[PDB]
């Protein structure tokens, strides 16, 4: 009996597996109810049981088990872990474990870890042997992720104009920079499907911070990967604590020496909750931002770097603009120049339903050098040089169709001689 | 607590006429007074309560000189090699830390400080905006009268002297 | 071991010896001179007679 | 304070974590102990309307 | 207005007062004869609504502290003794005092 | 047990040398308590300490000594000072010390200062004998920093068109005017290399505020000097901290008669921290700027002359242009004048991969007269008569191309002829 066997399958199989159990009325509880009256029925039959889950740091001392389901919050089922493990195992923020759990003792309400066995995908006994963020020594991206599947579907080519306009690498700094309702949504689950298809080794992560409930289930069943959401249902409380735990998840993940990429949407509904949730400082400019709410989004940023021994974090975010409130320019503003890589899409392409509509020149990356190699960085700069003199709009038009008659990107290099 | 500090200093009637900053230093000489009333001996202690970032934490001066007499409050002019000084003069010590500044004791003693340096603050300010004006006729309503000397009131609690 | 042997040492090679901070410092300052003595004196007439 | 130690899994790890366990149960039997009464005692205790 | 266990006792001195502690309570082991006020009981007599800033004022500056009626318990006259233990029983959602 | 010898190292020689020491996991730990409990343990073996570090004056009277590690932030190892030895020996900001410490003493939390042995780079007897800043008499630079190489690498071309574009001498002011992503970054790395290899005997230090960790990671180990960044991880307080220190560090070398060249990027960043962090005065204008929130930048910048008893202060700042808020615009509006020496980079030049993409004739060097010969300026004024006609980008390219036919610029000048 694990925690995550329960966790995955939908609220039919546990219905009918309660039914199954003798239980009351189960559908008259919460998921996490569910789980934990189902959990505490089987333990009471005499099983001892194993859990799993992302810790999350109390100012206490103590420490809380929290999944997935929950979108990593507080539940009826989150597991409690004393601060002396913390303490002997080393444990913190963004550390995942899983091991020996039991239900709450007599008088308790939370189930309490007895044996740690799995802590990050690694023994508990080299867990202490670990390197931390800020000691890291960041560097720019040299491995390339391609991004093109190679099989030519229709929708395939807004991941080929993209090892075409702006290329990605591991640990890369990633700026969506788009208008409201222009395709950061179709282009942003194809990121998605091309990384887990491409490149099934690094772990894949999105964050939707105050999107809508349909855009969560149709993200949470279309990529190859555990994704973590919060919609406008929630106070911003709910987004900034999703918010940390993501970010402590991926940090100790590339600790372990993984390769962690994190696709956020979208940073102006997280720079809005950061400074909802931020007190006042007496400190006001344009827009209605205390000078102080914008070092958390600062921070979660500037998490992303390209570490030396082993592993990387890559963090591409998506920033709203031409919302009609200056607030929003102003958080876009502070984010101008602090990314090295950005995806500029221009509403006046995707207002002729062509897309991808991406803005080329006003998009690129920086340092971009590294990623590519001598051929591929030459033929970068003639396309360039070809669509530099045109506009944007049928330019692109113009992109998309020399793409759509080759069928990889080696065809339209070798055409573009 | 501090919090009670706060409340106090926030809730005097004349707050300009005896600003944040000396209301303080009156509170620092209060816990000193208390913390010498505390011990048996004689020790001159500084408080430096910090006015806005946190709260209070007493010290020990030293008064560096050659003399012995209660050695809790004398040290040599030559004492520096050990424990940090590398001075001549005013060497001052911060070993004891977080005394106690609000039992019985300590509040009387803190009340009656507080009345004196408020009343001799205000007391000396209404006298000195008038020291610009030395050498001129004023006015005035005289406020009692005695066989050796007079009182006078010039308005706002402007206290005068007038002797025989 | 006796407090003659004590008297005649004035404070200069206290804070030199080990372990003399600043608690114990002021504990021996403190009961010490408090008798009315203090720490730190020349005289010739000890030990009588031992 | 280092309890932690480690070899010859098979009969080792097994005593050391059960001897582990019943550490970390008698330390928080002990401290939900303490809470109760400290729950206990300063529970405010009703006088008169 | 309800009854305060304060120190603030109008009307009388501090030697009638040197054996009460910062909260209200005689000390543990303070010893009285005659009749002597043991614990700072004040009731408000007339309008309520005494702001803090005032209250803690009439405590340095100001008048005498008007609403009180000093109905203080004080110990019989013809008692003696040393008081050794003091026992303090507070309602849930009242101030706890320090002493307790 | 020097501090300089844990503060340069990198992390790895403190994990095994504290692995070597028998001490707690230090892999737990941050830098800052990594040195802490080494130098605790060592101490805790009986030595006594040497240490050194800026210092830095506080409101409550006393100073602390910070390194070049935490970028001269708030510490645990940072070394607590009595005001009194600042009185004595007569200390202030920026007055790098070295001497006699020991770890905190019973009860305390910060190193003391026991003996001060260096003074900036002097014996504490003379420090007293220093000449203050304000009461110095500015010049104009009259000593060449000539910045060619000579070597003539392929990338030494972006140093040479410098002795061709706007010479710079001994305490010059100098404005990189440019807009994002057209070159700064390259030209800085060259300037710092070209100085540091030519100029090995004037210190050289660079300032790098809300930038990108990677930009900083890659400047801490590309110049001969030591560097201090602050990237957009930090409030705006850490900026202007940072800039306390290293201004009145230069201005501390600068009284004891050694010369300074700071190399700051970016002014704009700079700015808008100082905007930030300063309370509002009721005076605003277009952008958004107090009015009072420019004295700082103005303060700093001013901070260069050419001092005429020994020594000078160079200050080269790059400011940012044509970033879509008009509020930078303001920014550089105020700086346009103020600066007797510019650096014009065009973005027109830079979009057609040509570097260095400098606008010649908008750029300039005001008394240039002294810092050149007869021969020199005449040349100048030659080469200037014949690039003006012509327009920027291939007029760059033409002084280009007569660059890199010459190996030094003697040749190019007699070529000219
Ligand atoms: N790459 C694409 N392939 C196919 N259809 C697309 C693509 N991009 C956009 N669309 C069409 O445009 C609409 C995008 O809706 P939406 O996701 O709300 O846009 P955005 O994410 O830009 O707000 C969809 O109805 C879809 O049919
Ligand atoms: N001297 C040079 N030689 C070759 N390429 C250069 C040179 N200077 C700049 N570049 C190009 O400019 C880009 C520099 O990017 P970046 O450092 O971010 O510019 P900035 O710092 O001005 O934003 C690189 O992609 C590089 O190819
Ligand atoms: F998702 Be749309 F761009 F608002
Ligand atoms: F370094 Be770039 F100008 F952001
Ligand atoms: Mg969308
Ligand atoms: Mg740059």
């Amino acid at each position: 009996m694990n925690l995550t066997e329960l966790k995955n399958t939908p609220v039919s199989e546990l219905i009918t597996l309660g039914e199954n159990m003798g239980l009351e009325n189960l559908a008259r509880m919460r998921k996490q109810d569910i789980i934990f009256a189902i959990l505490k029925q089987h333990a009471k039959s005499g099983e001892d049981i194993f859990g799993d889950g992302v810790l999350e740091i109390l100012q206490d001392g103590f420490g809380f088990l929290r999944s997935a389901d929950s979108s990593y919050l507080a539940g009826p089922d989150d597991i409690y872990v004393s601060p002396s493990q913390i303490r002997r195992f080393n444990l913190r923020t963004g550390d995942t474990i899983s091991g020996k759990i039991r239900p709450p003792k007599e008088g308790e309400r939370y189930f309490a870890l007895l044996k740690v066995n799995e802590v990050n995908f690694d023994k508990p006994e080299n867990a202490r042997n670990k390197i931390l963020f800020e000691n890291l020594t960041p560097l720019h991206a040299n491995s390339r992720l391609r991004m093109e599947r190679g099989n030519g579907s229709t929708e395939d080519l807004t991941a080929r104009v993209l090892d075409l306009a702006s290329p990605i690498g591991r640990g890369q700094r990633g700026l969506i920079v788009a208008p409201p309702k222009a395709g950061k949504t179709m282009l942003l689950q194809n990121i998605a499907q091309s990384i887990a298809y491409n490149h099934p080794d690094c772990v894949l992560m999105v964050l939707l911070i105050d999107e809508r409930p349909e855009e969560v289930t149709e993200m949470q069943r279309l990529v190859k990967g555990e994704v973590v959401a919060s919609t406008f249902d929630e106070p911003a409380s709910r987004h900034v604590q999703v918010a940390e735990m993501v970010i402590e998840k991926a940090k100790r993940l590339v600790e372990h020496k993984k390769d962690v990429i994190i696709l956020l949407d979208s940073i102006t509904r997280l720079a809005r909750a950061y400074n909802t949730v931020v007190p006042a400082s007496g400190k006001v400019l344009t827009g209605g931002v205390d000078a102080n709410a914008l070092h958390r989004p600062k921070r979660f940023f500037g998490a992303a770097r390209n570490v030396e021994e082993g592993g990387s974090l890559t963090i591409i975010a998506t920033a709203l603009i031409d919302t009609g409130s200056k607030m929003d320019e102003v958080i876009y503003e502070e984010f101008k120049g602090t990314g090295n890589m950005e995806l500029h899409l221009s509403r006046k392409i995707a207002e002729k339903r062509v897309f991808p509509a991406i803005d080329y020149n006003r998009s690129g990356t920086r340092k971009e050098e590294l990623l590519t190699t001598q051929e591929e960085l030459q033929k970068m700069w003639i396309l360039r040089k070809i669509i530099h003199p045109m506009g944007e709009i049928d330019a692109m038009e113009f992109l998309i169709n020399k793409l759509a008659m080759t069928k990889t990107n080696d065809d339209f290099f070798e055409m573009m001689k | 607590m501090n919090k009670e500090i706060l409340a106090v200093v926030e809730a005097v009637s004349n707050e300009k006429a005896l600003p944040r900053e000396k209301i303080f230093e009156a509170l620092e000489s209060a816990l000193a007074t208390a913390t010498k009333k505390k011990y048996e001996q004689e020790i001159d202690v500084r408080v430096q309560i910090d006015r806005k970032s946190g709260d209070f934490d007493t010290f020990r001066r030293w008064l560096v000189v050659d003399e012995v007499t209660q050695p809790t409050k004398e040290i040599t002019l030559e004492a520096a090699r050990y424990e940090d000084e590398s001075l001549n003069l005013g060497d001052y010590v911060e070993d004891q830390i977080e005394s106690v500044t609000f039992d019985r004791i300590t509040t009387q003693t803190a009340k009656q400080v507080i009345v004196q340096k408020v009343r001799e603050a205000e007391r000396a300010m209404v006298v000195d905006q008038f020291r610009e004006h030395e050498g001129e006729i004023i006015t005035g309503v005289v406020k009692k009268v005695n066989r050796d000397n007079i009182s006078l009131d010039l308005g706002n609690n402007a206290e005068a002297v007038i002797l025989r | 071991h006796y407090i003659g042997d004590l008297v005649q040492r004035t404070e200069v090679e206290l804070l030199k010896t080990p372990n003399l901070g600043k608690k114990s410092l002021t504990e021996i300052k403190d009961v010490l001179a408090s008798r009315g003595l203090s720490l730190g004196m020349r005289l010739e007439n000890w030990p009588p007679a031992s | 304070r280092w309890l932690e130690l480690g070899l010859t899994d098979e009969e080792k790890q097994n005593q050391l974590e059960q001897l582990a366990e019943q550490y970390d149960e008698l330390k928080h039997e002990f401290e939900k102990k303490l809470e109760a009464k400290r729950r206990k005692i300063t529970q405010g205790d009703d006088l008169a309307p | 207005g309800p009854e305060e266990i304060t120190a603030d006792i109008p009307n009388v001195g501090e030697a009638a007062l040197s054996k009460l502690d910062e909260s209200g309570i005689v000390y543990i082991g303070a010893e009285v004869t005659g009749g002597d006020i043991l614990v700072g009981k004040v009731t408000p007599k007339g309008e309520t609504q005494l702001t803090p800033e005032e209250k803690l004022l009439r405590a340095i500056f100001g008048e005498k502290a008007s609403d009180v009626k000093d109905s203080s318990l004080r110990v019989p006259n013809g008692v003696s003794g040393t008081v050794i233990d003091v026992q303090v029983f507070t309602r849930d959602g009242v101030e706890k005092d320090k002493r307790a």
